[PDB]
């Protein structure tokens, strides 16, 4: 989206329940600085954090650097946006997002990719269900689980079946 | 004493695997992304395969997606390459080199390259 | 996908004289393409990036010019110095990976 | 006002497939047999959890804000159907004195209708035909789950009968069928 300016004011948003894809924002041509400080890119991508901040700003050709420690000089302690202890990436590209990540009370929102795995019933495996954890053979049931429920429970509260979250069909798990 | 010496250099049957390494010294191992180049005879450069600085993330060119393995031990300062399904377009001049940016993750340009070491099939 | 096209196959001219290659890229590129100068043997090394932006290290006497799809490099004035093969190379977004030139080789 | 609660107010605590089986959970329940306060408007304290209920035949019952001060000064949730669909959201609202700024988000997603609101946000809840408060047996499911973070201890009604009951911390054996739905419930500290 076009136009931006102004830092003291930068306009700035909370991204909260979505998942933040930052996968697609490596492998466009046009970023030519991409930087983290603290932890990797596909390792921001499965933390699960509540409020990912994030804002905009134009520029000029010969960018001082956006603060990781604290930086100094000029405009970079006389405009804005000063975070000592940056967990934090800065963008840039032919502009800039610098992006502080909350872990507030709240419940964590904005939440990692969460790249899935293709379903292979009838043999043995080590399956992860959405956060439902453990070993088994999945095979085709004939139960009917009402539209909300997310996994079958046995007697002695063993995981007995569970319903695959992206196609919604049932599987025992034996 | 800043440079890069490559090794594994020799000769395999099509099919069979291969092993490469590349020392680095004189400068932080574990703070500069790889890269592994390959030039084959009479032909221009052709990327194979990239590291981030801290290899936790790995591109692979199409030419030799999910065929080779790039990794980086920290421990010696030595990066390798791993190699399995070699076929004949792979003889090469295998540059190891090193990435421009101190900890960008933009992965654009080679500012240093290893002298070469012939693979040939 | 981007391919790059370059023209001449050859250069041929005594040294001081004026030498103009040619890489004519598909499609637009943005804001940066770059040319590699290679002597036989030696370690490639860029020389333009943005395709008019002078690198460091470089002299002057190097100079690029195009956006689109025209992009051709200009040297003024020839010497030993620069005789080498020459590159015009980028990088991709579609599958995340890099696309070269051919080469264009320089003669006496 | 005061009416008899029966045996309403039952959920399903989890989301969890249970068949044909006696399930013994504790968690916040309307306790059976209480008696729940009927309203013909007013703030009533949250306190662990609502139930809710009301009987309508004109839609005039539309929604509810939830929090602490009900004033700017603080996030508040505000719950409104409307037409055909809910805006649910967050924002520091400045309320008026008998209703009828910062967010932190905006979520859109004879007849009887039972809800719980708990406390992340839950939202549970059953609509069903009737024809003072029912005496029978029926479950409510979850439909409503918001990640807020929200300090709820006081809400209100925006609109014709409702009736609120508070949940309490009471052990409760769930009845489960072969299908999975609760049928029945026993409230293990009623007698
Ligand atoms: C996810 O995508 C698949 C398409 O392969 C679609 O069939 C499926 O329904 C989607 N998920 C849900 C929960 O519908
Ligand atoms: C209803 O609750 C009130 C609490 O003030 C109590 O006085 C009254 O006896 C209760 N009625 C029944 C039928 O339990
Ligand atoms: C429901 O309410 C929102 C705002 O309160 C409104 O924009 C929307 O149009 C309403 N629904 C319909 C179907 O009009
Ligand atoms: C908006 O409300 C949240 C609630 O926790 C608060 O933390 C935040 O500081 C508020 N916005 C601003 C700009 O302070
Ligand atoms: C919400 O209540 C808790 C205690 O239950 C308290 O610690 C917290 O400070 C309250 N929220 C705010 C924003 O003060
Ligand atoms: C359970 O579900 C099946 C099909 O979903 C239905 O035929 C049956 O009547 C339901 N009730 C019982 C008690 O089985």
């Amino acid at each position: 989206a076009t136009r931006f300016a102004s830092v003291y004011a930068w306009n700035r948003k909370r991204i909260s329940n979505c998942v933040a894809d930052y996968s697609v924002l490596y492998n466009s041509a046009s970023f030519s600085t991409f930087k983290c400080y603290g932890v990797s890119p596909t390792k921001l991508n499965d933390l699960c954090f509540t409020n990912v901040y994030a804002d905009s700003f134009v520029i000029r050709g010969d960018e001082v650097r956006q603060i990781a420690p604290g930086q100094t000089g000029k405009i970079a302690d006389y405009n804005y946006k000063l975070p000592d202890d940056f967990t934090g990436c800065v963008i840039a590209w032919n502009r800039v997002v610098v992006l502080s990540f909350e872990l507030l009370h709240a419940p964590a929102t904005v939440c990692g990719p969460k790249k899935s795995t293709n379903l292979v019933k009838n043999k043995c495996v080590n399956f992860n269900f959405n956060g439902l954890t453990g070993t088994g053979v999945l095979t085709e049931s004939n139960k009917k689980f009402l539209p909300f429920q997310q996994f079958g429970r046995d007697i002695a509260d063993t995981t007995d079946a569970v319903r695959d979250p992206q196609t919604l069909e049932i599987l025992d798990i034996t | 004493q800043v440079q890069l010496v490559e090794s594994g250099g020799g000769v395999v049957q099509p099919g069979r695997s291969l092993r490469l390494s590349c020392a680095a010294s004189g400068f932080t191992f574990s703070s500069y992304g790889m890269h592994w180049v390959r030039q084959a005879p009479g032909k221009g450069l052709e990327w194979v395969a990239v590291i981030w600085y801290d290899g936790t993330n790995t591109y692979y060119a199409d030419s030799v997606k999910g065929r080779f393995t790039i990794s980086r031990d920290n421990s010696k300062n030595t990066l390798y390459l791993q190699m399995n399904s070699l076929r004949a377009e792979d003889t090469a001049v295998y540059y190891c080199a090193r990435d421009l940016a101190y900890r960008d993750y933009v992965w654009r340009y080679f500012d240093l390259w290893g002298r070469g070491t012939l693979v040939t099939v | 996908e981007i391919v790059l096209t370059q023209s001449p196959a050859t250069l041929s001219l005594s040294p001081g004289e004026r030498a103009t290659l040619s890489c004519r890229a598909s499609q637009s590129v943005s804001t940066y393409l770059a040319w590699y100068q290679q002597k036989f043997g030696q370690a490639p090394r860029l020389l333009i990036y943005d395709a008019s932006n002078r690198a460091t290290g470089i002299p002057a006497r190097f100079s690029g010019s195009g956006s689109g799809t025209d992009f051709t490099l200009t040297i003024s004035s020839l010497e030993p110095e620069d005789f080498a093969v020459y590159y015009c190379q980028c990088r991709s977004n579609w599958p995340p990976g890099i696309t070269f030139g051919q080469g264009t080789r320089l003669e006496i | 006002a005061y009416t008899n609660s029966f045996t309403r107010g039952v959920y399903y605590p989890d989301k969890v497939f249970r068949s044909s089986v006696l399930h013994s959970t504790q968690d916040l329940f309307l306790p059976f047999f209480s008696n729940v306060t009927w309203f013909h408007n007013p703030v009533l304290p949250f306190n662990d959890g609502v139930y809710f209920a009301s009987t309508e035949k004109s839609n005039i019952i539309r929604g509810w804000i939830f929090g602490t001060t009900l004033d700017s000064k603080t996030q508040s949730l505000l719950i409104v159907n409307n037409a055909t669909n809910v805006v649910i959201k967050v924002c520091e609202f400045q309320f008026c004195n008998d209703p009828f700024n910062n967010c932190t988000f905006e979520y859109v997603s004879k007849n009887l209708r039972e809800f719980v609101f708990k406390n992340y946000f839950k939202i549970y809840s059953k609509h069903t035909p009737i024809n003072d408060l029912p005496q029978g047996f029926s479950a409510l499911e979850p439909l409503v789950d918001l990640p807020i973070g929200i300090n709820i201890t006081r809400f209100q009604t925006l609109l014709a009968a409702y009736y609120v009951g508070y949940l309490q911390p009471r052990t409760f054996l769930l009845k489960y069928n072969e299908n999975g739905t609760i049928t029945d419930a026993v409230d293990c500290a009623l007698d």
